[PDB]
């Protein structure tokens, strides 16, 4: 069900009823214009706005720039047909899109039905349909029919990004907020975008590129379209309300304009910023005004100006409204369905809503200013996509939200010149001195709103009835809720087409006169006398040139001398990048500069002293000045002492009232509204805990965080300039040397700039994260006791109330006073603690971990995993996969890839040529469970073969093989090697290595040493910080280069290809996480089947195997050895796995039929004695805590205790093996306990009480050896 | 003091050296301060006391140095004069590399070798003879290669980590004599103002005994502290190894192999009876390369610490106070404790025990059940850090405060006591401040995972109900809590399950409640709304994630019977297993859903992929129950790859995996 029903061109012919010449309500007169219906009272022109307002009938720029911190302004734009087909185009492929999600399609749903309501009738009892809410639609035959319309799409006016909602209003009533609506024209323009910047991701994509974003225009129309729909159920927040905003201080801003409407739009942070009673003011008013449509409605007695039904329009409007009909007809407004509709309406239809349907990046807050301005173009699919925008699926724009990058995607956004120049409307800070001044731009300085903006009715006493009710949650809103809503939505119902009378011919409109908002002073001078963030932000700028210019920390000269640039690094960079380097070490120079850069702007200072601050970023200090002082450690200690108030400009200003006492009705001779009612005092004070909370909550949000996003936009600031001062001086540099010389050093600057870009995002998540545990600590620590106090003052004045109310009625409630006294007591004298997650979903511990995850395996250049029936790349890029004839994959779990030595047994893996490895700096990973069976012929000695290769023309890197090795592998252009190696010696009893499954992982940080771990554990670590540019193949290939031995072969399997260097723990997470807990292993490292005999190992003493001293009732297992040796001179020589009896896994408990073990399996073990199977069993009437373990004979078990549990744990491919009866009764793990000479096999309980595991309890642990080809050894 | 020079130069033999600079600073503050008259004053500056001198003790900081990231302990500087020219120890430790941390650091000397040449006598062999012999030549020269590997690394040990060890255990002598100092600080105090104060005999008993447990606190920071230069110094050593000796032993034996690999090379040459292209194949087959003497293996140098010795002091300090298990055995119930402590428990023998999360859970009638765990740490104090963890499922619907479980002696210490339909978090200290905390929606018979951090460090306490962080408070005003060292489980007036009780004594982060609440809930298990254990041939009735509060009906439609909500009887669901032996539902297993009519019929998946209900018994297909281990209890069934999800508003269930997640979710209860 496609939104529009047929493509639209703008050279189609009229038709009079889709496409057609059209006049809008107008003052005066104006030429037809031609439109197209796209979709049931949607209608689209193609064309510039100069008619729905004789105040813009110029498309030249005004004398005075727009208040606006991005603008735009030309006239040719959308002036040819072309021009006008590819708007019609864009608008429609937005329509699309938006209609694509589920709330797109629900918003569209309420738009469509949202019809204006009528109301242009003097007469009460007739519904006239408005004037100005309808169009004149011109039929080809040259008559011309009226058509009532919902929304109406046009071009953009002067300013092309400038989108915005326009109406007409009634006679003298105002449509938008009185619930009737009227038709609605969008000034949109699909062909231009915002560029703004993004830093709050770098926590969940680290990978973010430079540069500004764009914008995705199906956001903007959503948030224009949901504007409009709030003007069509006449719900829309009267403009005058405007959010104040301080500006007598400095580094106050001079004025900001936004509307609680476009707060409310916003949604999520944004839609905060309005407390709870302006949130009830506005949704009562609004109740009133539709209890006021009801009444309206019920007193009509027939319609004027069409020939529909009246019983179909009072359907109509019911549906409209959700009004109730009773038996009689009459129409009331239910307060549940109001709720519900307004709850729909307001604070689920909101920006940040469809950004989360989307899985796009847009700026989260409206401070969030756009700073650029750029030129797109949508309909060609190779540039957006209906179900991806900007970013493209199975493509490089795909991951990382790079699509949307301006700087990367550059063949998709253009730039374009701003008019809001430069130091336009701005504030000049001077430092006193000569006085040293700056100009800093409007948008970019602090914003404080104002007190007035947080009212609250606290300090109002209440009055307690014994039927008060108690209100819902405040809930947030989530994607749960949103398709709750979703799922009982009616899509069904649509409104009819109906023919009305025709109206005039010129139609007379007057668009809804708005307040006229004064412009803030524009010029304004401050004097200081000291820095701030502003002059220390502006001392790290610079120009482009060819004058030599140097990095000094000297504030000062940095302002007095455009070609010095001031940095909050060490005395040691400013030295290095001072001095002049020669030709021959420039390459090593630069290293050096990559490695301090990378070292100091990751600097982190780690402290326990205070209670939830965990980490401190020093250089934030003598970054921006914060604080006072200069020294780091000044700034540290001073953070110590007192805490998050030093990083805020501005102290907030919080005033909390005296909370009002509730006063009882008192109620005589009637215990059971007694009862209720302090039931309800109850309820109440826990009602009035929740909304200080939420009240004080709002006050830190509207005050306190914005502070602190502005100061990680500034940080972010300094980082990014901070690298463009250095990447200009090694350009200058470089550009100093002659032209062979530069021919000689493969030096290219992409790459500097990658790796300084990915530095500089490590540095902003650790900001990120110290800026977010310093407000979350402001608000738990100044500002929640304040209410916590007046909270316990008003608990004490309750309580002695209620003592004086439940004195009072002593006579009506007679034995139960003693009970009331006590429960209000300890009800009063008790706390409500301060859950913030409840409040703001933006602080929960899941999704942290969840992202945590997420990151580790959705970071990957390469996942490469089998599912369905193929094994193809499972990450953004899907890289294309060729699969030979001869490779075999596991039956029993078949994302086991084996490949032997053979030339047509190799996955050949074609990767996106945007992320093959060609780079002298980029960090990579790669990771794979790998199994290598035993050398068996003296061939394999001195005979290195690569079983993964990436090596192009004698560079890249490669996985390699060894008689007992694994080597890895890098080889750069310069043909200079480094590889890093893990040997593993055959001759030893029993290993970890040798045809085991080993989770190899490899990584390669180009300015440190490139690592190889082992199972998890760190094994080797070479120096590679000398390789130059490595350039790694463009394909990839899986097979075994080089091996003499006929037979040798490999398994592998998980193979991930990340680019970052995995750090310590992520590597455990991957092994404990590919390692399958749920899934038993056995020895090797398969997953433990059913019906397949195994040897048995045990754990403390692996030297000896399991054996049967006699089979019966008396009979009983024993461990004995030795465990024999099985020996090739000078090959290998380890202990013989194949000897003692075998133990085979029979199913009691299992419900399906996988062979496959899991945790907590309820089974029978059998042993196999003379090849003949008998059951494991005991008997629990025996003595001692560790009770004797027997083979008997399996119909003859009876009714003794035979049931084993199956325990995995994590790791040394361990089971364990608990033994319980029919009853579920833990009669005990298995082991072996010594009596006499005899180590027997028992169970015992004593294992259970044993818990601190490691040393000792380690007897418990047995290990399962099935019989493989990898070991060889005859049994 | 804080001048070695002047400690020395001091004439008057009064002054004695120390490194704890905020312990010597809140000294100095507290100089003019005020005589300490009352009790009050007492506990509030040995808790000072504390705080600062673990502050000083037991902080670290991470720095990344030539060898990975390194726990560098900063007051060695300050202890063992090891680089105090510099303005900080971590500053002249990375300026410096860890070499600079010992005296003699060049001691590496060329171990005397000889390889033995190969044997004339070979020439006269034939082509595979000669090849053999020199395989074997090759195996026995990579095994004396690794020899001189061995022989390296024991140089190194003796040579270079005998200053290092030197290093550590100066560093553990000098932290012991701060830790005596400190001791006697506190008892000179404590004596003085026993002795010279007009407080209460019963208060001054009080201040011993809660002394007492401050300074084993006190030795507990030590023993922290201890560790933390020993491990940091152990991998200093091993870095020095990376840095040092490794690149040594890699010049000579790459020397070496270059000798042998000519030596071989010419003897193949000079061979008579071996062709030129046969001489050529066996000269590239008898090479040495790097591959071949590349024995550095961190895992093993990092392992040779390890010891018998570590393992016992590991679980001997374990910070596991109490770790109840319990079980059932042929006979009776065993409850006790499994932290290897000497806590004494004394239970009433009318507690059952039945299957909670992942283990045994008490079952308490609320009258006459109780449990005693009788450890002298449950007593509290002053400065000690503490953690408690269970999970509880109420079977009660009391109002009244009724106790649950705790320590209170003489109205002080910390209790939990079940208040309205949640919880409340207590603890009272001897001077009178009272820390009273509510916990909302806790009794439902469900199971909660209920954790409390105490954390005297930072003076943090913490609650977590599930996974949730519910409670986060400052005890800054909170002294003193001595408390008995019976900790009573009653839970008075409500019949509850209470499973894995544990008592820590340290304090617990965030990280760590979450880790052990998914440990434990991911045990291959399937719960339903009640987070109890779904078992098959139980009656439950089904619910969607989104629609929770919407249960399923069934309805007669097309002459066949759909289920459905409603935006009606409900159905009742039943899972059956293919084994009759199966009692629970594990995850990852077939499932066969039935609904109990007046004749019990069976599901199966249509053409259109609607959920129809038939009565065969065979025809019925199996489905698979799966789950996410971040959710406790929100399981999903699927069949062939394709998931059962809420179909659009018509609302039944469909096989379609082209909508959002969420319609996937379900529920049981």
């Amino acid at each position: 069900m496609p939104f529009v029903n047929k493509q639209f061109n703008y050279k189609d012919p009229v038709n009079g009823v889709d496409i057609a010449y059209i006049k809008i309500p107008n003052a005066g007169q104006m030429q037809p214009v031609k439109a197209f219906k796209i979709h049931n009272k949607i209608w689209v022109i193609p064309e510039r706005d100069t008619f729905t307002n004789p105040e813009e009938g110029d498309l030249n720029p005004p004398p005075e720039a727009k208040q606006v911190p991005v603008s735009y302004y030309d006239s040719t734009y959308l002036s040819t047909d072309n021009e006008k087909d590819n708007y019609l185009k864009g608008v429609t492929k937005l329509f699309e899109r938006i209609y694509s999600t589920d709330l797109g399609r629900m918003l569209l749903t309420s738009i469509v039905r949202g019809i204006p309501f009528w109301g242009g009738s003097t007469i009460d009892t007739e519904l006239k349909v408005i004037d100005t809410n309808c169009i004149n639609v011109i039929q080809p035959d040259g008559s011309y029919r009226s058509e009532e319309l919902n929304l109406v799409i046009i071009g953009p006016s002067a300013d092309i990004i400038q989108f915005e909602c326009k109406s007409f209003g009634h006679e003298v009533l105002n449509l938008t907020r009185n619930g009737y609506g009227s038709t609605q024209y969008i000034r949109f323009s699909p062909d231009f975008t915002f560029g703004f910047e993004e830093s709050l991701e770098v926590d969940t994509n680290p990978l973010l590129g430079a540069g500004k974003f764009a914008t995705d225009p199906a956001v903007t129309l959503a948030h224009q379209l949901i504007h409009a729909g709030h003007r069509l159920y006449g719900i829309a927040i009267n403009p005058n309300r405007v959010f104040k905003v301080n500006t007598n201080a400095y580094y106050e801003m001079s004025g900001l304009e936004v509307s609680f409407e476009e707060l409310r739009t916003f949604g999520g942070h944004d839609a905060k910023f309005i407390d709870s009673l302006q949130e009830n003011e506005f949704r009562l008013y609004y109740y009133n005004k539709f209890k006021d449509i009801a009444s309206t409605l019920n007193k009509a007695k027939s319609i004027v100006g069409t020939t529909a039904s009246l019983q179909y329009m009072k359907n109509v409007f019911k549906e409209k409204y959700l009004l109730s009909e009773d038996t009689s007809g009459k129409f009331s407004v239910d307060k549940l369905k109001f709720d519900k509709l307004y709850k729909m309406l307001t604070e689920i239809y909101t920006e940040d809503n469809f950004v989360k349907f989307f899985k796009v990046l847009n700026a989260k807050t409206f401070l969030n200013f756009d700073k650029a301005v750029f030129k797109i173009n949508i309909v060609p699919k190779v540039n957006y996509t209906i179900y991806d925008g900007f970013n493209l699926r199975n493509t490089n724009l795909a991951a990382n939200f790079n699509g949307q990058n301006t700087e990367i995607n550059n063949m998709n956004f253009t730039k374009l010149k701003n008019f809001t120049g430069l130091f336009e409307f701005y504030k000049l800070l001077c430092v006193r001195g000569n006085d040293l001044c700056i100009k800093v731009n409007n948008w970019d300085l602090f914003f404080s709103p104002s007190e007035d903006n947080f009212t609250n009715d606290l300090n109002k006493g209440e009055e307690i009835t014994s039927d008060t009710n108690i209100e819902a949650a405040e809930e947030n809103i989530s994607l749960d809720l949103i398709q709750q809503y979703y799922l009982t939505f009616n899509f069904d119902n649509e409104p009819e087409n109906i023919s009305i009378e025709n109206l005039s011919s010129d139609i007379i409109g007057q668009l809804e006169l708005m307040p006229n908002i004064e412009r803030f002073p524009n010029g304004k001078k401050y004097e200081l006398d000291k820095y701030t963030m502003f002059h220390y932000l502006r001392a790290q700028e610079f120009e482009h040139g060819k004058s030599r210019i140097a990095l000094t920390n000297s504030v000062n000269e940095a302002l007095l001398n455009p070609s010095r640039v001031y940095t909050f690094f060490s005395s040691d960079y400013v030295k290095k990048v001072n001095k002049a380097t020669e030709a021959a070490m420039f390459l090593g120079w630069v290293e050096q500069l990559v490695y301090d850069f990378t070292d100091e702007t990751s600097e982190v200072s780690t402290t326990d002293k205070i209670a939830d601050i965990t980490i401190i970023i020093p250089y934030i200090g003598p970054a921006l000045n914060i604080g006072n002082m200069l020294y780091k450690d000044d700034f540290v200690g001073a953070l110590i002492f007192s805490g998050a108030v030093i990083l805020l400009e501005f102290i907030p200003e919080i005033a909390i009232p005296v909370l009002g006492t509730f006063a009882l009705v008192s109620y005589i001779a009637n215990k059971v509204l007694t009862v209720q009612t302090i039931d309800n005092a109850l309820s109440k004070r826990n009602e009035k805990w929740d909304e200080v909370y939420k009240y004080i909550v709002t006050n830190w949000l509207a005050k306190v965080n914005t502070q602190i996003d502005l100061i990680r936009k500034k940080m972010k600031e300094a980082l990014e300039n901070q690298a463009e001062a250095t990447k200009a001086i090694i350009n200058y540099q470089y550009n100093q040397y002659t032209e062979e010389e530069k021919n000689n050093i493969n030096f290219n600057i992409d790459d500097l700039s990658s790796k300084l870009n990915e530095s500089i995002n490590k540095a902003m998540i650790n900001i990120n994260k110290f800026l977010n545990q310093c407000s979350v600590s402001y608000l738990m620590n100044s500002m929640i006791p304040y209410g916590v106090k007046r909270l316990e003052d008003f608990d004490a004045s309750l309580k002695d109330a209620l003592l004086k109310y439940i004195y009072d009625n002593r006579g009506t409630l007679i034995g139960q006073v003693d009970r009331l006294k006590d429960k209000v007591n300890n009800t009063l004298s008790t706390d409500i603690p301060f859950q913030l997650s409840k409040y703001v979903d933006n602080q929960r511990l899941l999704s942290t971990f969840t992202e945590y995850i997420k990151n580790i395996i959705n970071t990957s250049i390469l996942n490469l995993r089998y599912e369905s029936n193929h094994l193809i790349d499972l990450s953004r890029y899907a890289s294309k996969i060729n699969i030979g004839s001869k490779v075999n994959f596991d039956p029993i779990d078949k994302n086991q890839i084996q490949l032997f030595n053979l030339e047509s047994s190799k996955i050949e893996v074609i990767l996106k040529n945007a992320i093959v490895y060609n780079s002298m700096y980029e960090n990579f990973s790669t990771s794979f469970w790998i199994r290598i069976p035993k050398y068996f012929n003296s061939i394999s000695l001195n005979n290195e073969y690569t079983i993964i290769n990436c090596m192009e023309n004698n560079s890249g890197w490669k996985v390699s093989l060894n008689y007992g090795e694994i080597i890895w592998t890098l080889q750069d252009t310069q043909e200079i090697k480094q590889r890093v190696v893990f040997k593993y010696s055959q001759m030893i009893n029993i290993s970890d290595y040798i045809n085991r499954w080993i989770f190899v992982t490899i990584t390669n940080n180009r300015l440190n040493n490139s690592k190889i771990y082992i199972n998890g554990r760190l094994i080797d670590q070479k120096p590679i910080s000398n390789l130059g540019n490595i350039h790694a193949s463009n394909n990839i290939m899986f097979k075994l280069d080089g091996c003499r031995d006929t037979h040798r072969y490999i398994w592998i399997k998980y193979f991930n290809l990340f680019d970052k260097e995995l750090n310590e723990k992520e590597i455990k997470d991957l092994y404990d996480n590919q390692s399958n807990s749920g899934i038993l292993k056995d020895f090797w490292g398969d997953y433990l089947q059913y019906d397949k005999p195994y040897y048995m190992l045990n754990l403390y003493d692996p030297n000896k195997y399991v054996d049967v001293n006699n089979v019966g009732i008396r009979g009983y297992m024993y461990l004995k050895g030795p465990r024999g040796s099985v020996m090739t001179t000078n090959i290998y020589l380890n202990s013989s796995l194949y000897r003692g009896t075998k133990f085979i896994i029979k199913k009691y408990a299992s419900g399906n039929k996988d062979n496959i073990v899991r945790n907590n399996d309820r089974v029978y073990i059998n042993v196999v004695v003379k090849n003949k199977e008998y059951r494991l069993a005991t008997n629990a009437s025996q003595a001692g805590v560790e009770k004797i373990l027997s083979a008997l004979e399996i119909p003859d078990v009876g009714n003794l205790s035979q049931v084993v549990v199956m325990k995995s744990k994590n790791i040394t491919n361990k089971c364990k093996m608990n033994l319980q009866d029919n009853n579920g009764n833990d009669i005990g793990f298995i082991g072996f306990h010594q009596f006499n000479n005899i180590a027997k096999l028992v169970a015992s309980n004593w294992y259970n009480r044993q818990i601190e595991r490691s040393s000792r309890t380690l007897g418990c642990s047995w290990e399962f050896i099935p019989v493989d080809d990898g070991w060889g050894e005859r049994p | 003091s804080s001048d070695f020079l002047k400690v020395i130069s001091s004439k008057d033999r009064s002054l004695v050296y120390s490194f704890l600079d905020n312990t010597i600073d809140y000294l100095d503050s507290i100089k003019y301060d005020g005589p300490i008259d009352t009790d009050k004053k007492y506990y509030l500056w040995l808790k000072e006391i504390f705080r600062n001198y673990s502050f000083d003790m037991t902080e670290t900081q991470e720095v990344n140095t030539l060898c990975g990231f390194n726990k560098v302990v900063p007051w060695l500087g300050k202890a063992l004069n090891i680089l105090n020219t510099g303005n900080s120890f971590i500053e002249e430790f990375k300026t410096l590399g860890p070499i600079s941390l010992i005296n003699k650091k060049e001691n590496i000397t060329m171990p005397k070798i000889e390889i033995d040449e190969i044997p004339n006598s070979m020439l006269n062999l034939s082509f595979k003879d000669l090849s053999e012999n020199l395989f074997n030549i090759f195996s026995k020269n990579n095994s004396y290669f690794e020899k001189i590997y061995y022989d390296f690394l024991d140089q190194w040990w003796t040579q270079y980590y005998s200053q290092y060890f030197d290093l550590i255990c100066m560093a553990k002598r000098s932290v012991l004599a701060q830790e005596s100092l400190i001791k006697k600080i506190i008892q000179k105090k404590l004596s003085y103002l026993i002795g010279n104060s007009n407080i209460s005999s019963d208060n001054l008993a009080l201040m011993n005994l809660t002394t007492t447990n401050t300074l084993r606190d006190i030795s507990n920071e030590s023993q922290i502290a201890m560790n933390n230069v020993n491990n940091f110094l152990n991998n200093v050593a091993i870095c020095v190894f990376q840095t040092n000796i490794y690149p040594k032993f890699i010049s000579f034996m790459e020397q070496c192999i270059n000798n042998i690999n000519k030596n071989t090379r010419e003897f193949i040459q000079k061979c008579t009876n071996i062709t030129e292209n046969e001489k050529l194949q066996l000269i590239n087959q008898n090479i040495f390369s790097s591959l071949d003497f590349d024995f550095l293996n961190i895992e093993n140098l990092k392992s040779l610490f390890n010891s018998e010795t570590g393992l016992l002091i590991k679980e001997e300090t374990s910070p596991y106070e109490l770790v109840l298990y319990a079980f059932q055995e042929p006979g009776n119930n065993a409850i006790g404790d499994a932290s290897g402590k000497n806590t004494s428990i004394e239970y009433s023998k009318d507690i059952g025990l039945v299957y909670g999360i992942n283990s045994d859970a008490l079952y308490l009638n609320g009258s006459n059940q109780s449990i005693s765990f009788s450890n002298d740490f449950f007593e509290n104090g002053l400065t000690n850090s503490f953690s408690i963890y269970f999970w509880l499922r109420n079977l009660g619907k009391d109002t009244i405060k009724s106790k649950l479980i705790g320590s209170k002696e003489d109205n002080c210490g910390w209790e939990i006591y079940f208040q309205d339909t949640g919880l409340v978090f207590n603890m009272i200290d001897s001077n009178g401040n009272e820390k009273n905390i509510y916990l909302s929606d806790v009794s439902n018979n469900s199971w909660h995972y209920i954790t409390i951090s105490v954390d005297r460090l930072k003076e943090q306490l913490l609650i977590f109900i599930d996974d949730n962080l519910v409670a986060n408070e400052s005890i800054k005003e909170i002294l003193n809590i001595y408390s008995s060292n019976i900790i009573s489980l009653l839970s008075e007036n409500n019949p509850s399950y209470i499973e894995g009780l544990t008592i820590l004594n340290k304090p617990t982060t965030s990280q760590e409640v979450l880790s052990n609440y998914f440990k434990v809930l991911n045990n291959s298990y399937i719960r339903d709304s009640s987070e109890e254990r779904l078992e098959y041939n139980k009656t439950y009735q089904l619910y969607n994630y989104v629609f929770s509060e919407n249960p399923i009906y069934e309805i007669k439609q097309n002459n066949n019977i759909y289920l459905t909500i409603n935006n009606l009887q409900v159905s009742k669901f039943k899972l059956l297993s293919i084994n009759p032996n199966k009692q629970y539902v594990q995850k990852l297993d077939e499932v066969i859903i039935s609904v109990l009519d007046n004749m019990e019929k069976y599901i199966d998946i249509s053409e259109d992929n609607r959920l129809q209900l038939i009565d065969n018994k065979n025809n019925a297909k199996k489905m698979i129950i799966s789950n996410d281990i971040f959710i406790s209890n929100c399981l999903t069934l699927s069949y062939n790859g394709k998931y059962i999800c809420l179909s659009m508003k018509d609302n039944w269930m469909i096989c379609n995996n082209d909508m959002s997640k969420y319609l996937y979710l379900w529920s049981f209860k």
